[PDB]
RNA sequence: GUCCGCGCGCACUGGUUUUCAACCGGAUCUUUCCUUCUGGCUAACCUGUACUCCUUGUGGGUGCAGGCGAACC
């Protein structure tokens, strides 16, 4: 220590420390976008996403409600977007 | 330190760090001058030259004394990329 | 105020030595003399065109304004035709070079063509001894509305 | 809460100088940290310095050249005549050769020196020597 | 259709633009449809360093939006027809003065009036293909401010070579010298 | 951190991002959202349950963003206001149910304490919103009104 | 310049565009207002007219209706 760039830290730096304590704060979480098995129609999902996304076609369920990211339904596509 | 008339009254002006650029007592009795002897391009030790580096006590007290000497040796090109100013 | 009846009490209430004779067949509703206090004090229009007689009023009324004036917030409307006004400060106390806030009650007498409901700022003047501890007379009321002026939601 | 951000800011600062650092990170970052940082650093005590915007409040990071010794907010910010900055003076700063107990002025946040010469006062931020 | 599309029509040179304008209204299929309905605000001329020159437009900010969804195709046509020009795309704006408090009140002024809310919105539309994600503001030890702007990585190559455009845009705009960088 | 009613000092937030424009992914535009915001709304959601489904069901990162406004205006603006603000609303429900509660079973004394906290929270909730007049100023919580405003 | 103990580096009077450092300003132009006007009064010259009194050369005046206010009510 006792000498640093805070300023120009390493991007490992960036990547271990917890958010909001970055020199700028941005959300680990993304958006995903992902195809249900059933229908084709393509969905914009947020990572960590809260209630079950059922897509607007069908009664398809693709992500569950968990502590941390939503589980996907297994057979899905996910895409980082 | 300085009288109107134009001499130094301050006595024994003093050191300070190399590394915090604080300054050294009289009787900090921590306080290191590493000397490091220049070497000419064939590998040769130019005798009675050298470069003068003085640590500070309370940095070889706290540990943080070598990172500091690799920083120095890096900025004065004495050592090839040993330290990274970020981290 | 008095409720707009001024006459409502056992003895008449007019401006002394003004009048309109009746001989006259010009019928305007009766005399009503004014003044403008000063320091370029805007006078109401409702103090010219009211029916209130108000002795003390500084306008339609005897007293006068001079000296001081003072600005405060009313804290107290429930008496008749006078008002209780806070004035809020600081006294500095140098033994420890610090502030403190005090404040101070001081009564006024309101004429009827203002409306002066509590939490108004109100620019009072300085009168004639009106009454026992009265001694203020108000000039402007400021902030009548302040958050009053839009009441309801409608978009 | 962080009542006066002046004083967490420099106290930040006096912890890093007295660890020995040479680089220091103000978190709240008001403007009226970065007159004061600025007044330190057009007299010297201080280096190369740095603001981050982060769309809230922004952040300061701040580089050290060993020179600042002792920096110090007076919280209550006292008003203080023309006539009292001496008694300030005397009862902050190590000698009158140096040391600047910096106030805001109706001009700004400024030194003594130059509030003297100036011939204007105000209330009282902070000392630095 | 020179002078009705200009607001008035002093400085010739803003008219030669606009009939510059007009020919690209020629290329109806694609880039028209919607850009009859212009206009601009006395586009200027700007002195750039190395023998250079930036030509910026000016917004009259009623749907700025529309220019900037046809920004860079127009943007491109107007610099291969204009040599030694770089061409900029600016929010012509009425930058409101701060209330003295002993001027007069004037039904308080909206923040997005400020001086520096409106640089904040002039350099982020001074270059609209490339989002702005960082902002840096150094002094030096003589106490000049110096802006450094982050600019994506991604996005950089419609750019590319204009940096010092920009940096003599800004410059002579506002005096605020900034120098430029992008995130490796 | 700061946990006004418990020792505890958890951070537990979200960061909004540095890019105060929308992303350059998303696909809808804005009139399309503040319909959507204002379907959810006349489907009897709250301002922050119709944020959660626009993160979750669709692309909309948060709507202030998107639509050029925040929520709450957005609803305001449209007079789908609510005439208790959803905060407040939800803090009322907790303390109808805490009382109802108590009136079941005497003893549980923790519940009561606990009861007496949301009525310190729901005081000084209240009297934020009184003063920027957001809600009338001679509206309080004692006993029924609660219920009425719950039922 | 004057001078006064090899000299203080001009001890007493000024030029200071030899630069030069300021430190307070004041006035300026910023997309940057100085509370604003209604008239006095216009002070004054952006006046524009008979004109040159004053070397042909705006170095200055005999001089009044459009007109700068900030020199003041
Ligand atoms: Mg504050
Ligand atoms: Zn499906």
């Amino acid at each position: 220590v006792l000498v640093q760039d805070l300023l120009h830290p390493t991007a490992a730096s960036e990547a271990r420390k917890h958010k909001l304590k970055t020199l700028v704060q941005s959300p680990r979480s993304h958006f995903l976008d992902v195809k249900c098995p059933g229908c084709l129609n393509i969905t914009t999902v947020f990572s960590h996403a809260q209630t079950a996304v059922t897509c607007e076609s069908c009664s398809t369920v693709l992500c569950t409600p968990t502590g941390g990211k939503a589980k996907l339904s297994e057979g899905t596509s996910f895409r980082r977007k | 330190m300085e009288n109107d008339k134009g001499q130094l009254v301050e006595l024994y002006v003093p050191r300070k760090c190399s590394a915090t650029n604080r300054i050294i007592k009289a009787k900090d009795h921590s306080s290191v001058q590493i000397n490091i002897a220049q070497v000419d391009e064939e590998g040769r030790a130019i005798p009675g030259e050298y470069v003068t580096y003085a640590l500070s006590g309370y940095i070889r007290a706290r540990g943080e004394a070598d990172d500091s000497l690799n920083r120095l040796a890096q900025q004065d090109g004495l050592l090839k990329n040993v330290w990274s100013y970020s981290r | 105020s008095t409720e707009l009846t001024v006459q409502s009490e056992r003895a008449f209430q007019k401006q002394p030595h003004i009048f309109t004779n009746p001989k006259a067949k010009a019928n305007r509703k009766t005399k009503r003399w004014y003044k403008n206090v000063g320091l370029g004090f805007k006078t109401p229009k409702t103090a010219i065109e009211g029916s209130y007689i108000d002795k003390k009023c500084p306008f339609t009324g005897l007293v006068s304004i001079r000296g001081k004036i003072l600005t405060g917030t009313v804290v107290s409307t429930r008496m008749h035709r006078t008002i209780v006004i806070r004035r809020d400060y600081l006294h500095y106390v140098p033994k420890y070079n610090r502030y403190e806030k005090r404040h101070k009650n001081v009564p006024a007498h309101v004429s009827p063509a203002f409306r002066v409901q509590v939490g108004d700022i109100v620019t009072v003047g300085q009168c004639r001894p009106i009454s026992k501890t009265v001694r203020f007379n108000v000039l402007k009321v400021a902030s009548a509305t302040g958050k009053a002026n839009k009441q309801f939601a409608k978009f | 809460t962080r009542t006066s951000v002046l004083a967490d800011a420099l106290n930040a600062i006096n912890n890093a100088e007295k660890t020995g650092k040479r680089q220091v990170l103000i978190r709240p970052s008001s403007k009226v940290i970065i007159k004061f940082l600025q007044v330190m650093q057009k007299h010297g005590y201080i280096g190369e310095f740095e603001y981050i915007d982060d769309h809230r409040s922004g952040k300061i990071v701040v580089q050290l050249n060993g020179r600042l010794n002792k920096c110090g907010v007076i919280s209550p910010r006292f008003n203080v005549k023309i006539a009292d900055v001496e008694k300030w003076t005397a009862n902050l700063l190590p000698a009158r050769q140096f040391g600047y107990v910096i106030l805001t002025t109706s001009a700004g946040i400024m030194d003594h020196e130059e509030a003297h010469r100036k011939h204007v006062s105000g209330k009282i931020l902070g000392f630095v020597y | 259709p020179q002078a009705k599309i200009l607001s008035q029509a002093p400085t010739e040179l803003e008219l030669q633009v606009a009939q510059a304008f007009i020919d690209l209204e020629n290329n109806s299929p694609e880039l028209k449809a919607d850009l009859r309905a212009l206009q601009f605000k006395s586009i200027r001329e700007i002195e750039v360093a190395g023998g250079k020159k930036a030509l910026a437009v000016f917004v009259p900010v009623p749907s700025l939006a529309a220019y900037h969804k046809v920004q860079i195709k127009l943007t491109r046509e107007l610099e291969k027809k204009f040599q030694d020009r770089h061409v900029i795309f600016l929010a012509e704006r009425r930058i409101l003065p701060k209330p003295s408090r002993k001027s007069r009140q004037t039904q308080k002024r909206p923040r997005s009036r400020t001086l520096t809310a409106v640089h904040d919105k002039i350099l982020e539309d001074l270059v609209f293909p490339t989002e702005i994600v960082g902002k840096r503001v150094r002094y030096l030890v003589g106490g000049n401010k110096i802006q450094k702007i982050l600019l994506n990585s991604k996005d950089v190559q419609h750019i590319d070579n204009k940096l010092e455009s920009f940096q003599a845009v800004y410059n002579k705009l506002t005096g605020k010298q900034i120098v430029f960088e992008i995130p490796s | 951190m700061g946990r006004m009613h418990s020792k505890g000092k958890g951070m537990s937030s979200s960061a909004i991002p540095y890019s105060r424009n929308a992303p350059a992914w998303f696909k809808g535009s804005s009139d399309g959202v503040v319909e959507q915001i204002i379907k959810y709304a006349r489907k009897g959601l709250t301002p922050s349950q119709i944020g959660v489904l626009l993160r979750d069901a669709h692309g909309v990162t948060q709507a202030k963003v998107i639509t050029g406004n925040k929520i709450l205006r957005i609803l305001k603006s449209n007079g789908l206001a609510p005439e208790i603000p959803e905060d407040l609303y939800f803090l009322i429900k907790k303390a109808v149910s805490v009382r109802k509660h108590l009136e079941r079973n005497r003893k549980d004394k923790d519940a009561k304490f606990r009861l007496i906290l949301i009525e310190s929270r729901i005081h000084r909730l209240a009297r934020y919103y009184r003063t920027v007049s957001v809600l009338p100023p001679n509206w309080k919580y004692e006993s029924a009104t609660a219920s009425a405003l719950v039922n």
